[PDB]
């Protein structure tokens, strides 16, 4: 029933940079069967489907790239457990799409990123974002910081404290970044950190200036109320 | 949209205090370095005495 459609989806999706309309329809059918949770053959075809979908993120057509991100988003929502071994690859592919020249692709990537941050293992996601936050270019680093915030909102105190030496250096550095969006994203991330460990965050912020501390505390007292 | 502009104005309203604190941190690092240079040389002077 579905196995005959999948064969079509595979051979169609492997047609890179050709037959745009046929691949849109195949993507829509896949996405529809994911949302409806009618796809009973994820246990058989997930790996191949995912890899062909991630390769589709680099298509020439922006409408194809945007649609593939929407499909990826729904697969993340309904089959998050299957991304355990492809977590790193999916994260980097989703973040990379944020620097797309076309706004529809960037928007889809943002939607896919927000879902990804809650569909992935918390500890695993932080350890892959930390080097990205510190080294990547705008706005990929910005997207990585926002994703890290969503993850920290879903961890315990003990889990976060064991990951603090990896997280904090990037946020401190990011508070001094050129882009105001990155600086603002770092403040909001620190607020999320404070929401978990409380005043145990203070000694990690010994490097920050007085006014930078006052701006952070302004958003902290704003969040709890 | 407006949240970004508020954040950017809060930074500006403390811009002067920001620069004085940055400069202070630089001066504090230089003093600390000079203090280590003195300790290093006083150790030599003490050793060269007897
Ligand atoms: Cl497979």
């Amino acid at each position: 029933d579905h196995s005959d459609l999948v064969a079509e989806l595979l051979k169609e999706l492997s047609n890179h940079n050709e037959r745009v309309e046929e691949r849109k329809i195949a993507l829509y059918e896949l996405m529809k069967l994911t949302q409806e949770e009618s796809f009973s053959v994820w246990d058989e075809h997930f790996k191949t489907i995912l890899l062909l979908l991630l390769e589709t993120l680099g298509d020439k057509e922006p409408t194809i790239r945007a649609l593939a991100l929407k499909v990826l988003r729904e697969i993340l929502r309904h089959q998050p457990a299957r991304f355990k071994n492809y977590a790193e690859l999916t994260v980097m592919k989703t973040l990379e799409a944020h620097k797309d020249p076309h706004k529809e692709v960037v928007r889809s990537a943002e939607e896919a990123a927000s879902v990804l941050a809650t569909s992935i293992s918390p500890e695993q996601c932080i350890k892959v974002l930390c080097p990205i936050i510190q080294t990547a270019d705008y706005p990929i680093n910005l997207a990585a910081i926002k994703m890290q915030t969503k993850v920290i909102e879903r961890v315990s105190k003990e889990t976060l404290n064991l990951l603090l030496p990896e997280i904090m250096p990037g946020l401190i550095q990011g508070y001094d970044n050129s882009e105001s969006s990155v600086r603002k994203a770092c403040v909001f991330c620190l607020v999320a950190v404070h929401a978990v460990i409380g005043d145990e965050l203070k000694p990690h912020l010994s490097q920050l200036t007085g006014s930078k501390m006052k701006l952070l505390n302004l958003y902290i007292k704003r969040a709890q109320t | 949209h407006f949240e970004d502009l508020e954040f950017q104005q809060l930074e500006h309203e403390s811009r002067l205090d920001e620069e004085k604190e940055n400069l202070t941190q630089q001066l504090l690092r230089e003093v600390a370095e000079y203090q280590r240079n003195i300790v290093s040389r006083k150790e030599k002077i003490s050793a060269l005495k007897k």
